[PDB]
């Protein structure tokens, strides 16, 4: 039903890579699994596929020579060797099924998708975000609704993944895109308006995840 | 290749898993309704593979519409009691047998053990087995039998 | 085979009918599928074997066609349908996908709402200080954001961040950030931003005094 992947991994140019993907669940792996890579800005693109029960394993033509599929019990995972800057992107793993039938030798179509594990390769250093409150103030709040929200500055790479209130506080927030700052580093903000009667009993609180450097932070962000 | 294996788990039940980790009367049953093995048992049990409707093995894993199983085939020329089981594609076990009982049930109290009962039948787990010989039509037939 | 979809960029508005076509370098017969890709998030079945819909799917998608040409239609735009859509052939060997179809949505103009952030003192211990300027929910997308450091137009020290187009209201959102080095920013009093958008008739201004 639900697909569990690995990490976003930071590289550097020549090494290799492991990539898994796991159902989340109590379940065992039983129907075909494929992976698909998406290059940022880019296309979906098929890269491989593997059928338990057969055993057998397709790659695609253009990496042929430095990816292998793999799979146990519970778990596939997806292997590149020297790695280089191209193959930074976000890499999927699907179950293909075939609805008609359900036939485990013949799978034609990608039903369950895992959110995905992005990979980049680069030799630059990374780095964690210093996270700063946005804090909401009378230059924030404008008639009823109030603005407030979380700086995530110098860091590298991507991605560094935001929630607010652990994911009980989703409408109205506006995480946007990165910029690239003239020092190479990424810098981040998240924000979110809410009525300004409520600053003074709400409490709203940022979660900060920057994987590559470890980086975990829930910032209060107060008036 | 011979196996049919048209198996819809949306239900998420989990009897795909266990294949590979660890009435009515029986005539011809469509391969894109069955998941995993079929047994026909006369007074042993039998495997029973995909064909045509001419009784021509094939091998599409029961994926096309013309794959059946010949279960009247395996009738007893004798006519002794006969009866098939197998697994359907939502993970519900089917049986097909005469008004004995319907599939593997010698006796209302017995079952004929075969290498997936505890996959079609989880129920019969803690039956007791006893080795049966017997002469059915004039032919011996050596088989285990659980029974409570 | 080879999968080529048509257009490539489509705009349109809540309750037009759109349609996007995938075309095969060579006959696929029906194993065709489609795909939602919304911004940040994997992407999604739709119709497989070309005209089943998925469980779940709502009845406004649509697949037909065979061989080479397909065509997936929505009979009525919806604010969610904002994303990227994607044909996949499953016949041969090596599957494969087509371009990929942007879908933005064109609504009604509506006027930003404007906040401005000072920077926090914990940023100016560590001798930097970024002040953020946010344009909430607005539509169209073009706007022009000034800084202004007593009452002097700023250039060069500023980036901007546009989100994109909002799953339910299908409006934008844009962020600049003044970045300046403590010593810069302590000698100014004035920081405003001063934001000119089609929605407003006149150029808004939010700004603060250092202190
Ligand atoms: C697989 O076997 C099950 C065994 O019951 C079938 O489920 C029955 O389907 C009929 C359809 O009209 C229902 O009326 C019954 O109530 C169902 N039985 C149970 C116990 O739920 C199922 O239909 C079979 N699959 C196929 C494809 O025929
Ligand atoms: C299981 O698969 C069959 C064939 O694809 C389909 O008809 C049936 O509706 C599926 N089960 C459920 C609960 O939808």
């Amino acid at each position: 039903q639900l697909l569990e992947q690995s990490g976003p991994e930071v590289k550097r140019p020549g090494t290799s890579v492991k990539m898994s993907c796991k159902i989340s669940g109590g379940a065992s792996i039983t129907q075909a699994m494929s992976w698909v890579r998406q290059a940022p800005g880019q296309g979906l693109e098929w890269m491989g596929g593997i059928t338990p029960i057969f055993g057998t394993v397709n790659y695609a033509q253009k990496i042929l020579g430095r990816v292998t599929i793999t799979a146990d019990e519970d778990t596939v995972s997806l292997e590149l060797s020297s790695l280089k800057s191209e193959d930074t992107a976000v890499y999927y793993c699907a179950r293909e099924v075939n609805l008609k039938t359900w036939n485990l030798a013949h799978p034609n179509v990608f039903d369950v998708w895992g959110q995905g594990t992005m990979l980049t390769v680069s030799s630059a250093s990374t780095k964690g975000p210093s996270v700063f409150p946005l804090a909401p103030s009378s230059k924030s709040t404008s008639g009823g609704t109030a603005a407030l929200g979380c700086l995530v500055k110098d860091y590298f790479p991507e991605p560094v993944t935001v929630s607010w209130n652990s994911g009980a506080l989703t409408s109205g927030v506006h995480t946007f895109p990165a910029v690239l700052q003239s020092s190479g580093l990424y810098s981040l903000s998240s924000v979110v308006t809410v009525p300004s009667s409520s600053l003074g009993t709400q409490t709203y609180i940022c979660n900060v995840n920057h994987k590559p450097s470890n980086t975990k932070v829930d910032k209060k962000v107060e008036p | 290749n011979r196996t049919a294996l048209n198996c819809n788990d949306s239900l998420q039940t989990g009897f795909i898993t266990s294949l590979f980790y660890a009435p009515r009367p029986c005539d011809v049953v469509s391969a894109r309704t069955v998941c995993g093995p079929v047994y026909c048992f006369t007074p042993s049990p039998v495997v029973v593979g995909t064909t045509d409707k001419l009784g021509i093995p094939t091998y599409n894993w029961g994926e096309n519409e013309t794959d059946v199983f010949m279960l009247e085939s395996l009738r007893p020329p004798t006519g002794g009691w006969f009866g098939c089981t197998w697994m359907n594609s939502t993970g519900f076990t089917k049986t097909c047998g005469a008004p004995g009982g319907s599939g593997p049930w010698i006796t209302p109290r017995c079952l004929v053990d075969y290498p997936y009962r505890l996959w079609h039948y989880p129920c019969t787990v803690n039956f007791t087995l006893h080795k049966v010989r017997m002469f059915v039509g004039g032919i011996e037939h050596r088989f285990d039998a659980a029974c409570n | 085979l080879t999968l080529t979809q048509s257009p490539s960029s489509l705009s349109a508005s809540v309750g037009d009918r759109v349609t996007i076509t995938c075309r095969a370098s060579q006959s696929i017969s029906s194993f065709l599928n489609w795909y939602q890709q919304k911004p940040g998030k994997a992407p999604k079945l739709l119709i497989y074997a070309a005209s089943s819909l998925q469980s779940g799917v709502p009845p406004r998608f649509s697949g037909s066609g065979s061989g080479t040409d397909f065509t997936l239609t929505i009979s009525s735009l919806q604010p969610e349908d904002f994303a990227t859509y994607y044909c996949q052939q499953s016949y041969s060997t090596p599957r494969t996908f087509g371009q990929g179809t942007k879908l933005e949505i064109k609504r009604t103009v509506a006027a930003p709402s404007v906040f401005i952030f000072p920077p926090s003192d914990e940023q100016l211990k560590s001798g930097t200080a970024s002040v953020v300027c946010l344009l909430n929910n607005f539509y169209p997308r073009e706007a022009k954001v000034q800084w202004k450091v007593d009452n002097a137009l700023q250039s060069g020290n500023s980036q901007e961040s546009v989100t994109e187009q909002d799953s339910k209201d299908s409006t934008y959102s844009l962020s600049s950030t003044l970045t300046l080095s403590k010593a810069d920013y302590e000698k100014h009093k004035v920081y405003a931003c001063e934001v000119t958008h089609q929605g407003l008739s006149s150029p808004v201004t939010k700004s603060f005094n250092r202190g």
